[PDB]
């Protein structure tokens, strides 16, 4: 083996060249972006979530 | 001479890893259960 | 089960080529100029 | 996943639990008065009467 292969066509692990040794590839973090508002009636002030 | 293969001639598909998961795959492949050639 | 089997029939259509020379992105970008390769990501957007 | 989020619900199952406690208690202690308008104590054998 050189790489490991997810259910999708996208890699998951790889053996590493120039050292033979074996990584493991995760995605790093995502998310959508929700801002809580109390309205532009009352406040400016958002807090991101 | 003629015998029977149990569950022999499976290998390896596409030189991949996987793990825990169930792959199906289209490759030549030793049928289970035919009539295999037996030579003394 | 319905809705965990959706989502892995989501994620597996991503493999898929709809026409393509690879079903990756990256590889079909990295060997390929963009004014050949709009099309060739475009059959992956439409199908997508 | 690859762009695929899971939100979690906004109740959670503690306060699924106590939503049905609480109408678990209000149907045992009044039959079926505090649905109608305030809870109003009665012993379960004349309920079930
Ligand atoms: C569109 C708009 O101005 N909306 C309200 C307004 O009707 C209200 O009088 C004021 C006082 O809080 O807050 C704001």
């Amino acid at each position: 083996q050189q790489f490991g292969r997810d259910i999708a066509d996208t890699t998951d692990a790889v053996r590493d060249p120039q050292t033979l040794e074996i990584l493991d590839i995760t995605p790093c973090s995502f998310g959508g972006v929700s801002v809580i508002t109390p309205g532009t009636n009352t406040s400016n002030q958002v807090a991101v979530l | 001479a003629y015998t029977n293969s149990f569950t022999r001639g499976v290998y390896y598909p596409d030189k991949v890893f996987r793990s825990s998961v169930l792959h199906s795959t289209q490759d030549l492949f030793l049928p289970f259960f035919s009539n295999v050639t037996w030579f003394h | 089960n319905q809705n965990a089997q959706a989502l892995n029939t989501l994620v597996k259509q991503l493999s898929s080529n709809f026409g393509a020379i690879s079903s990756v992105l990256n590889d079909i970008l990295s060997r390929l100029d963009p004014p050949e390769a709009e099309v060739q990501i475009d059959r992956l957007i439409t199908g997508r | 996943f690859n762009g695929l989020t899971v939100l979690p619900p906004l109740l959670t199952d503690e306060m699924i639990a106590q939503y049905t406690s609480a109408l678990l208690a209000g149907t045992i202690t009044s039959g079926w008065t505090f649905g109608a308008g305030p809870a109003l104590q009665i012993p379960f054998p004349m309920q079930m009467a």
